[PDB]
């Protein structure tokens, strides 16, 4: 947790060889390595006099970096929508649902998340080149 | 002493535009035609030397997002009681002000190291303003 | 959607009030009044090479406000005069005020910076006099005020 | 309310304070009658032990290492 | 061969959508409502003396948005008030989206760069605010982009 | 409020009275018989970075008096024989005076700076006179004065 | 790739606060407030004949901070009598501050090098007071310090 | 004859890749970047009396890379930062490479030499950093080496 | 934060008085008057390779004041005059004051060191007399003398 | 002793400067136009003779990779 | 205060005569027909430690004196074959002699010091003649003397 609390997944920062304190390097051989990592157990070694996590993986076998970028999207926009709406409420004049109102939704999402990401280079941005689609 | 100073102030002041306004002919009238010149006669004298001098604050506000500038309200002919036009006294006007403040005590907070200081956290993140988790 | 009328009154140039010194100004020239302008743009923008973009507030509000007066109006010897006697003991500043029909304000100090030319002609002349201000922000008169803490972002 | 001295300082020795950072608070579900409320928020460990959390109990190892 | 309509609707100009910090802009001009312009050249091009050509990109993506609102519209003093507030807080950017109604549209930051000039005359008059954008490229929103990989060659 | 008259007298154009050395100017052109400019602005005004204004006076008064003269009139014999004498013998100034109708005035030194250019064509040219003048500050020959002691402030 | 805005607040020079014995300076010059210079490069090279590279550090941290100031601000009385004074007593330092905006800083010891020279013309003059700084070396005053720790390699 | 594009790729500056101890450089100057120049000739030359002619090769590889980054940058503190470590622990190296887009590159080691003047102005400042370079030779990266083979001669 | 006038009165050129052993100087040139320029640095720095510092105060206060003056003026006969008065007599110092009109002041001896260069040409010419000074130390006229009692430290 | 000398002579330094500035008129305002001088007063007295006559260190440390 | 005129005649440059030799110099450049210029300076300054300051005069008059002529002139031939005939016969001394229109003359004894360049072109050429002068004092040649009985003082 200490290693994982303080880490804005915004940049997508994995765990895997971030250092912890406190834990004890895994002892096991190569093969009962191999076996930890076919049941998704990870392991705590120490390489070249330091201690490393390894491979961050999660129990379904999806990355927990990809599960707190996504646990981190959905509680951002819906606080970023509701924020605004409840300003734009606050005033009078609440929101209406009408072509003349609604595209300012673009904005406000484009704001907070879908920037910040892109600034912090967790999300991709440009042209790809083998399928020729745009990111 | 600055409310008493403010006080006699605006009153000389008035009074001195109004004795030279009606020592030529032509005194002032009760009219929206010459009443707001009472503006720019109160931002002469006590309004705009407080503000050079320091006594009289200005600004925007960040924390209770409220503006300090000096603000004048005059009223208007159509909203004089007719009473008034006949004692021949004008009421109601309204001026605001923000007063400064002087620095009397001052708090310190002093630490001392002896042995070598612990290493502190590496993170270079940008440091995220409050937790994302609300509902 | 129908069209909607943007306000109640309706725009009266008589109702523009110029206070210099504290007299009205009269006797005023056919199409414009008063024109007020900056000298210096609000802000300035520096572009890197790789794309980097950063701003500089800029502290210079000197602003130049033409006044157009017909050459017969008894204003023209009043300014006239002022100017030289500015001129001998050195005092050339002096309150200037600008009330709005239905639009912005001003109010700050300013001073005569040049004198117009004068023709003689068929039809009587013009002379549009040049009156310097101390600060040229336009401001407002009206319930502005309770939503610029909306518009707000970022 | 009152002050006795115009400037006064305290001469901390040895400590150093911390800035204030954004994070997600952990939970720790430890099964103990030391308060009666379901949850309760620390900041140090010091905290914890002055509510009778003895030391090497199972809820101070987390902190500590936390 | 026969004459094709262009488009199947109208070209609106009421449909041509301002929004600058969430709020809708009304009160515009006669004639323009917006101009959109780039400060630089796309692409630059050094010929040498043999005939050689080789071009570099050009990462200054700054413009200017000028506005044109009559002097009788509500939002000259929200932007009036806005500047000085900027002035005195520091922060002066904000977020400027622009939908069109049969053509380009563009959503990115921007700021207040110049107060236009105030004019009182016979008629009522007009404002041109200029507001910067740091990108001032204009995307579409329509069905292109199946064709955008067919005109590639070379 | 009713439209008030600026003046009870009208203006006359040909009240307008020219004394250069002495004698009356006869034989104007069409438009515009005189202009009257100023070299240079009458206050300057420095601008810190920080905010601050001071502004310096300008001591240079020199103008010029644009005077329209037909080509048939005699006065361009006159002021011709004038350059050569002034040239061969060395003196130059001469006496000046101006008289307005309904307004400024002028009474100065002046001097024949430029000759106008000559053209022969279907209609009967003209000829631009240019004359300097040592100061070229308009007087007021009015009531005016009374009020000078009123307007100042600050 | 999209642009990235350098900063989130503007640079405003009028936040930049120069500190000279505890009082704050004001009436600066118009283009530039202040200029800081290194005397001396950092490090120097030695290179042999065979190729061999040797390098020394510098300890002169000398320096030279340049002030420019309007001719009619009164901080020019404050530093002439500060120089007399100093001639006569024998006690020339004083303590220097600058903070930046968003920028680098410095707080050192400085003194006066040399007066600026006076002129008088038809504008407002300006003049450049020198002052010397025991140690030139700009420090921030940012998040920096998180990030020194990483480039070292070698 | 047909004039010949000399590439197929156009020089785009953001892919000029800036590693300094394994970080990359952002914040740039608006015209130019970086900058690389050799201390001393590649090769000299004496000429006799008689017209003999004999070379001798210089082994002397230093050079300065200049490098301009906005005052606004964060960069500017990590170097500061970095000057004061070197000076106090003694160690001053630190790798530099140097990634062209369609030109030549650089991978070296380097250390500061000089540290910029600060100037406060309107306008958004700039600071040329210069950083040393123990070996200034700016090797190719492209098909280059088939043909090397071939100019030679004598 | 308000723009603030740095001054009540406005720096008036013809204020300036300059006093020659006891008359008034007249018939100056267009742009500037005087200029005053002191020959040494105030201060000089000696730095140690340790990086200790010490400093010595100098005592050259020699000066020069430029004065530019038209050739027409009649000032040109009284200086080339007292030129060769002084050459055979013996006796070159005379009393030299300047009055500033809202900045320093200086009052002194002072005696002629070069004679301007002549030349004839189209416009008219312009002549500027060096005149030396034995103590170039600009004075105070104003109310400072209060606070330097306050900037002291250390 | 060392504390007790910091905490002394901090406090009469800053009171110095305090009744100084107040004593002009011109008193201290709170605002962020005028407190930064405290980070000169206080640099001046003894932050700074504390450097000079080696009590208080200084310098970039190797171990821990931090500064004084 | 009014503006003076400093002359009550104008300058004409045609009044300006040169005599050398005892004839009249014709056919002169465009913009300026003759400079004058000291040497070097006519007071030396010593200035000690303590600062006392004591000074000497300098006895050395020689001067240079530029002459523009057209390369048509017919002065060409007179001043090249009087250079060979004061090379062979050994006589280089004539007089010479400057009168001013409004300014200061000149009556010494001169020489040709060296020959201009001559270049052919498109339009006719220049040459500017360099003449000797055994002192350049310029004397005045007016009401001047009645004064300088009174600038006198210490």
């Amino acid at each position: 947790i200490g290693a994982m609390a303080a880490n804005d997944p915004s940049y997508g920062d994995s765990l895997h060889l971030k250092t912890m304190p406190g834990m004890v390097p895994f002892a096991g051989s190569d093969t009962q390595r191999s076996n930890a990592w076919s049941r998704n157990a990870n392991i705590y070694r120490g390489l070249y006099g330091g201690g490393s996590y390894i491979e961050g993986k999660t129990s379904s076998g999806q990355y927990v970096d990809v599960i707190r970028f996504s646990h981190w999207v959905k509680f951002r926009m819906e606080e970023s929508v509701f924020a605004y709406m409840k300003r734009r409420s606050d005033m009078g004049l609440s929101m209406k649902m009408s072509d003349e109102d609604l595209p300012v939704l673009k904005s406000v999402l484009m704001n907070n998340p879908i920037n910040i990401g892109i600034r912090n280079g967790g999300i991709l941005t440009g042209y790809d080149t083998e399928n020729k689609v745009s990111y | 002493r600055f409310s008493h100073w403010v006080k006699f102030r605006m009153e000389e002041s008035v009074f001195a535009y109004m004795k030279r306004r009606s020592d030529m002919g032509l005194s002032m009238k009760m009219s929206d035609e010459d009443l707001p010149v009472l503006k720019s006669v109160l931002m002469n004298n006590p309004i705009n030397i407080g503000i050079r001098n320091g006594g009289i604050l200005t600004g925007y506000d960040t924390e209770n997002k409220v503006s300090y500038d000096p603000t004048i309200i005059i009223p208007k002919r159509a909203n004089i009681p007719t009473n008034d036009l006949a004692a021949r006294i004008l009421r109601d006007v309204k001026v605001e002000l923000v007063y400064n403040n002087s620095l009397h005590y001052v708090k310190i907070r002093a630490s001392v190291v002896l042995d070598r200081p612990a290493g502190q956290s590496t993170n270079a993140q940008t440091p995220m303003s409050s937790s994302a988790v609300g509902v | 959607n129908q069209s909607k009328i943007l306000t109640l009154q309706a725009y009266d140039p008589a109702k523009v009030l110029v206070f210099i010194g504290g007299q009205r100004v009269s006797g005023f020239a056919a199409d414009t009044k008063i024109v007020i302008t900056r000298n210096n743009d609000n802000i300035s923008v520096h572009a890197g090479v790789d794309g980097e973009i950063s701003n500089a507030l800029s502290r210079d509000n000197t602003g130049v406000m033409t006044l157009s007066l017909q050459n017969t109006a008894k204003w023209n010897g009043y300014l006239a005069q002022w100017q030289r006697q500015a001129n001998v003991t050195g005092l050339i500043y002096l309150p200037v005020q600008v009330e709005g029909s239905q639009g912005l304000s001003l109010n700050t100090i300013g001073w005569i910076q040049k004198q117009p030319d004068l023709s003689y002609g068929t039809e009587v002349g013009q002379m549009d006099w040049e009156i310097g201000v101390l600060d040229a922000w336009l401001s407002p008169d009206q319930i502005q005020g309770i939503a610029a803490g909306i518009t707000g972002l970022l | 309310e009152y002050q006795d001295k115009v400037v006064d300082v305290e001469v901390s020795l040895g400590t150093q304070p911390i800035d204030t950072v954004g994070f997600e608070t952990p939970m720790f579900l430890a099964m103990h009658g030391n308060f009666p409320e379901r949850i309760r928020f620390y900041v140090s460990t010091a905290g914890m032990v002055a509510d009778g959390f003895a030391v090497g109990s199972p809820a101070y190892q987390f902190a500590t290492n936390a």
